[PDB]
């Protein structure tokens, strides 16, 4: 009983950004079956 | 040091660009000081999940117990993500982080 410390958890060390569409060149697209 | 601050009290959905991929994260806080210490702690929480994608277990941070969960991302084929000209590859799973206080 007790949870593992984050200190002992290995983690992703790279650049990490919020994907905010309409910001920093970020765009998201949803498939459609009608056009206008 | 960190990227954008979190809705602390309330549920939120965060999309994250890391390596050539987009991760869907959902955060839930249960029964619940210094804004950027908490930000850095939740970011550290994300990085941990991102570094143990197939080896999810509950962990303890300075203030919290994080229980990460992983569900199929329904209708991912419906979505395309771009960083300008660059296609971002969806990691086709939703990470739900349930954050409790240690007490």
């Amino acid at each position: 009983t007790g949870y593992i410390s984050i200190d002992a958890m290995k983690k992703f060390l790279g650049e990490l950004h919020d994907f905010i569409p309409g910001t920093s060149g970020y765009l998201a697209y949803h498939v459609q079956n009608e056009i206008n | 040091s960190s990227l954008k601050p979190f809705t602390y009290p309330f549920p939120e959905t965060r999309f994250l660009h890391a390596g050539p991929n987009v991760y869907k994260f959902k955060i839930r806080y249960g029964k619940s000081e210094n804004k950027e210490v908490i930000t850095q702690e939740l970011e550290d929480s994300v990085r941990v999940v991102l570094g143990n994608l197939d080896n999810l277990q509950p962990f303890a941070t300075e203030h919290f117990i994080v229980f990460p969960y992983k569900s199929k991302w329904e209708r991912v084929s419906h979505l395309k993500f771009k960083h300008g000209e660059i296609i971002l590859i969806p990691y086709p799973f939703v990470f739900t982080l349930y954050v409790e206080m240690k007490w």
